[PDB]
């Protein structure tokens, strides 16, 4: 199956603190509005990094 | 994985939806890092007694917004459109 | 601190770092705060006072004494003294009078010889013309005046053989 | 002009800027920009070709950088002097060959003729201007009406020396008897605010 | 300061005006190294004392 | 300090690089003095600081919108306050400095002096007309100044006095309309806003450039000095010096170009003042 990840996968790329500032970065991320597999088991591949969530 | 470091980030949130991931903004604050120095190419989940999701990351540029308290609630996926 | 190396004056501030954030950053990407790793208290960093020094002189042909201006800095921390929005003046005596600006200090202050006085420059002599909805002023006599203004039209034609 | 010092400050500034730029350019020739030495003859007498090529290369790049900085600043300054020369040409044409109505373009006061004089790298103008003085002030009225019709002055202004009313040109006090020869009529005197009888 | 102005102008006569001179810095009076607390010492005891 | 601060090694390594650090300071100082000259040239045209009469019998015309406000601490003229509020420091305590040798100098004339100059020009224009721009300021009823300015464009005087009541209303309504238009329109002050934005952008790009690598192994002088040996550091440091200096050259040249165009604008503004304010 598949489901759409809307605006999730954002994470603090570094240990820095910025106030009211808009920052830009290059890093590994989950592109917005991307397909996500629904699962109830098997051994998945691991490209370089993965995103996980659970209800 | 980063050239020998294994990083783990996470967040919690209660929701009402039962179908799949809800909308809204969620920024993952970090947990402690592991300098293992060993590759990974597969993974699998331990289970106990079903409703989980999996995505794969991709190199990409972003614009991130910080508020007066240093928290991130906004973003632009720089190749979405 | 950990690897963050720099020079500046330190102070605890009101900024609220998150538990995982170690040091802050400015909009221009200059370090702006640090977390003390022993007591985890949040510190704030300000660059050590620096500024340019200027010499206010009336000219050797006039007198061999001068006044010095320390740009920006506060007189309390400079290693007659007069604090100004432009910097700290030493060697110039502040007077409440006002005069034509001889040489500019900045932010409306000017200095001139007399023993080097520093004063708030005067925009000009004040006067109020006796306006009324009924009276007019007409000149009964005229003067012919000749004014001279100099303009440059060219400059030396120099050619430099690059090779 | 004879006595005052720095009367020609602008031409002096131009010459000083140019000479200072050249002096910097020659001075930079002494710096070695990290090379072994700042004299090419020294490097060539001291080092073999292949190794000298490194020092020569570094020296060349440094000198080229300095020279192109100099030429860029020179172009900026040349544009500034080009603007100055355009202004000088306009003032020549308008104030020497004519009489500039546009105020304060050529000297304070109302502009009479002007004279040019040559300077080493510039021109010096002598603007002859008319400046009033000895200002006596009177009472005035926008118009005067007589036989029920309002009179306005064809050219000049109405003024009273306290008891009698006169018409005078604005720029020089020449009172004249108010006649129907130097005034014109427009309507009756109710709409005009401040009219006077005479 | 007048002599320093002469040096920076490279002239023994200075005309009326205001001139600039090399800047200054409040020098740092000491160093402060602030690494975190020492913890999890290596277990050298057994090898040297078992 | 900008190229490399608190580093004696880099200071020496830059010392033998030439007299660049003098040319840049010279150019920037020239630019600053030129800014002072620009402001003086545009505003300082009046010789005597005139002041408006306390009583306001200006034939029905109403300049309260442009005349200085006595109640205000700044004495700015109502519209001037609207301008100052719309546009985006040493404001309270002197803090115009950064960690990297960049400092901003204050202008010779403070905003209060500029406001006094413009108030003097307003008072001269209202009371004396265009005479104060030529010789002694000759007072004349403002209704009569407008009569003579009408005669300038080529309409007889009588066209004014008869319509003076209506002309005063048109003038006052137009002034109020300008107030409202400036309050409402967003891009009205773009010309000043853009110069301030451009200068801030230039400074920020200059500062952000310090973090650039320029092909060296690191972007911090002390880091490089710590991690490598003196000669390898020297060759690495050299790459940082060249990049930093080239960036500073680009900044200085951009500032010179921008100052040239601002000088052209200031000359045009001075001409407009001298011709249209002090005359017709
Ligand atoms: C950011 O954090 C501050 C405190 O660190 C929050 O400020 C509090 O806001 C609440 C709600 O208005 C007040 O009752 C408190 O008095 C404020 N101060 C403190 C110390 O709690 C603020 O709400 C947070 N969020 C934002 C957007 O500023
Ligand atoms: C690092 O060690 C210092 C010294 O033991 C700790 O400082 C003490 O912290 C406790 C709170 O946990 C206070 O009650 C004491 O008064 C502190 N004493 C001193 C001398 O500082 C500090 O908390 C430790 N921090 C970490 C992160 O380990
Ligand atoms: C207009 O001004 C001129 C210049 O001041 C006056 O001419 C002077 O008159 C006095 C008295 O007769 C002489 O002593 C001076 O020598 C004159 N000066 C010159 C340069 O010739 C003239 O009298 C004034 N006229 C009026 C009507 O006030
Ligand atoms: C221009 O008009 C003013 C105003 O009337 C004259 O100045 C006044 O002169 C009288 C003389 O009796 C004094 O009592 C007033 O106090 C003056 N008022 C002011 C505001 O100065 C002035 O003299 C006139 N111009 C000339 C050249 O005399
Ligand atoms: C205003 O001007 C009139 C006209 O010149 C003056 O009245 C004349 O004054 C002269 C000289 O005193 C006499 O010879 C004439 O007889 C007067 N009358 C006329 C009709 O010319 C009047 O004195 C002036 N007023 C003031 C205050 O100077
Ligand atoms: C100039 O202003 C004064 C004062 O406002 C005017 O004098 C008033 O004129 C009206 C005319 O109806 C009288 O009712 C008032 O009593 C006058 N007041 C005073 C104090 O004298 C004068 O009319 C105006 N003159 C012009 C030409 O506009
Ligand atoms: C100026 O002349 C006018 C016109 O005569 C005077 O105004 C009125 O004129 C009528 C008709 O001539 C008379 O019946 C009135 O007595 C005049 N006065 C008034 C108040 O109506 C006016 O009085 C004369 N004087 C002035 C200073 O305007
Ligand atoms: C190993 O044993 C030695 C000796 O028993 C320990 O060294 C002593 O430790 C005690 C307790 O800390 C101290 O009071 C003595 O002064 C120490 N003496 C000497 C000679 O070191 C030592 O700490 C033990 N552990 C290791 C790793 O050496
Ligand atoms: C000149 O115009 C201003 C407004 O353009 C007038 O000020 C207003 O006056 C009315 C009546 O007193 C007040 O209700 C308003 O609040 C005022 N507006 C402001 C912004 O203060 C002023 O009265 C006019 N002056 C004259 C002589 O007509
Ligand atoms: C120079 O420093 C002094 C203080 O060191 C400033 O004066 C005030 O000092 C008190 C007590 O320290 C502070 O509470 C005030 O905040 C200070 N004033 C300001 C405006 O912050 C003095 O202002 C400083 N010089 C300048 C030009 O601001
Ligand atoms: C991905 O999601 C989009 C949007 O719902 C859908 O059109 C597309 O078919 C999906 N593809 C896969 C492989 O999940
Ligand atoms: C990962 O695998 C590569 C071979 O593809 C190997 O060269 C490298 O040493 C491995 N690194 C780790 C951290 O396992
Ligand atoms: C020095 O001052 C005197 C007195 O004012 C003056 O005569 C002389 O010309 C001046 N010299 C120079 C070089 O300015
Ligand atoms: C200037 O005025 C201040 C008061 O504002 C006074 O304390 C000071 O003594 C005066 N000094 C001079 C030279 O007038």
């Amino acid at each position: 199956a598949y489901t759409n990840s809307f605006t999730r996968g954002v994470y603090y790329p570094d240990k820095v603190f910025r106030s009211s500032v808009l920052h830009s970065t290059q890093d590994l991320f989950l592109p917005f509005f991307s397909n996500v597999t629904w699962f109830h088991n098997p051994v998945l591949p691991f490209n370089d990094g993965v995103y996980f969530a659970s209800t | 994985n980063i050239d020998g470091y294994f990083k783990i980030y996470s967040k919690h949130t209660p929701i009402n939806l039962v179908r799949d991931l809800p909308q809204g903004f969620s920024a993952l604050e970090p947990l402690v890092d592991l300098p293992i120095g060993i590759n990974i190419t597969r993974f699998q989940t331990l289970l106990a007694l079903a409703a989980y999701y999996v995505g794969y990351l991709q190199p990409r540029t972003f614009l991130l917004k910080y508020n007066e308290n240093g928290t991130i609630t906004d973003a632009v996926d720089c190749a979405l459109d | 601190f950990n690897g963050l190396t720099g020079t500046g004056v330190l102070t605890e501030s009101n900024k609220k770092f998150l538990p995982f954030q170690q040091f802050g950053r400015d909009i221009d990407d200059t370090t702006d705060a640090v977390r003390d790793p022993q007591t985890l208290e949040i510190l704030d960093i300000t660059p050590c006072s620096f500024g340019g020094v200027s010499v206010i002189t009336p000219g050797t042909n006039t007198s061999n004494q001068v006044a010095v201006l320390y740009q920006g800095v506060n007189c309390t921390e400079v290693p007659n003294v007069f604090q100004t929005r432009a910097g700290c003046l030493i060697g110039a005596e502040h007077v409440n009078n006002s005069y034509e600006c001889d040489i500019p200090i900045g932010a409306g202050i000017c200095a001139s010889y007399q023993s080097i006085i520093a004063y708030t420059m005067s925009l000009g002599a004040e006067n109020s013309v006796a306006y009324s909805n009924n009276s007019i002023a007409i000149p009964i006599n005229f003067t012919i005046s000749v004014t001279t203004e100099i303009l440059p039209v060219s400059m030396t034609k120099t050619s430099v053989d690059c090779t | 002009l004879s006595s005052t010092a720095s009367a020609l400050g602008k031409l002096q500034d131009v010459v000083n800027q140019n000479a200072q730029a050249l002096n910097t350019l020659v001075k930079q020739l002494s710096s070695n920009f990290g090379a072994i030495s700042s004299v090419l003859n020294d490097i060539l007498a001291r080092l073999d070709p292949p190794e000298a090529e490194v020092q020569i290369d570094r020296l060349i790049t440094g000198r080229l950088q300095s020279l192109q900085t100099y030429v860029t600043q020179q172009l900026i300054r040349a544009a500034e002097i080009r603007a100055s020369a355009n202004l000088a040409a306009t003032k020549m044409s308008e104030c020497v060959l004519g009489q500039s109505k546009r105020v304060d373009f050529c000297g304070k006061g109302y502009h009479l003729m002007s004279f040019p004089q040559s300077a080493p790298h510039g021109v010096v103008f002598l603007h002859v201007t008319y400046v009033p003085a000895q200002e006596k002030n009177f009472t005035t009225a926008p118009a005067i009406c007589h036989d029920g019709k309002a009179h306005f002055p064809r050219e000049g202004v109405f003024v009273s020396n306290g008891t009698h009313w006169f018409v005078t040109q604005r720029n020089f006090y020449e009172p004249q008897i108010i006649t129907t020869h130097n005034t014109f009529v427009s309507g009756n005197c109710d709409v005009v605010i401040g009219i006077v009888n005479n | 300061p007048l002599s320093e102005t002469k040096c920076t102008l490279k002239s023994f006569t200075v005309e009326k005006g205001i001139y600039q001179t090399s800047n200054f810095r409040v020098q740092p009076t000491e160093s402060i190294v602030r690494f975190p607390n020492i913890t999890n010492l290596c277990p050298f005891g057994e090898v040297f004392n078992a | 300090m900008y190229i490399c601060g608190d580093s004696t090694e880099c200071s020496n390594l830059l010392l033998q690089y030439g007299s660049f650090c003098t040319q840049l300071n010279r150019a920037l100082t020239g630019i600053a003095v030129e800014q002072d000259k620009n402001t003086q040239e545009v505003f300082a045209q009046v010789k005597q600081i005139y002041k408006t009469p306390p009583i306001k019998d200006f034939g029905g015309f109403n300049f309260s919108q442009i005349l200085p406000d006595p109640s205000k601490p700044s004495k700015r003229s109502f519209i001037e306050d609207l301008l100052f509020n719309k546009v985006t420091a040493a404001r309270d305590l002197i803090c115009a400095q950064k960690f990297n040798g960049l400092t901003v100098l204050p202008p010779l004339l403070t905003d209060e002096m500029i406001a006094q100059y413009t108030s003097a020009l307003l008072a001269g224009t209202i009371t004396s007309g265009w005479t104060f721009g030529a010789g002694a300021a000759l007072q004349i009823p403002f209704a009569m100044q407008m009569a003579y300015r009408f005669n300038g464009i080529g309409v007889t005087q009588n066209v004014l006095y008869e319509n003076q009541k209506l002309i005063a209303n048109q003038f006052n309504s137009a002034i109020g309309k300008i107030q409202d238009s400036l309050s409402s329109t967003a891009s009205a002050l773009g010309k000043l806003q853009d110069v301030v934005n451009q200068n801030a952008q230039a400074l920020n790009t200059l500062v952000k450039q310090l973090s650039s690598n320029f092909g060296a192994i690191s972007s911090v002088l002390n880091d490089i000095l710590a991690r490598l040996d003196p000669p390898e550091a020297e060759v690495q440091i050299d790459r940082l010096i060249t990049g930093r200096l080239q960036s500073l050259q680009t900044y200085v040249t951009q500032q010179l170009i921008r100052a040239a165009e601002i000088r052209a604008s200031a000359n045009l503004a001075a001409t407009k003042m001298s011709e249209c304010v002090l005359g017709q």
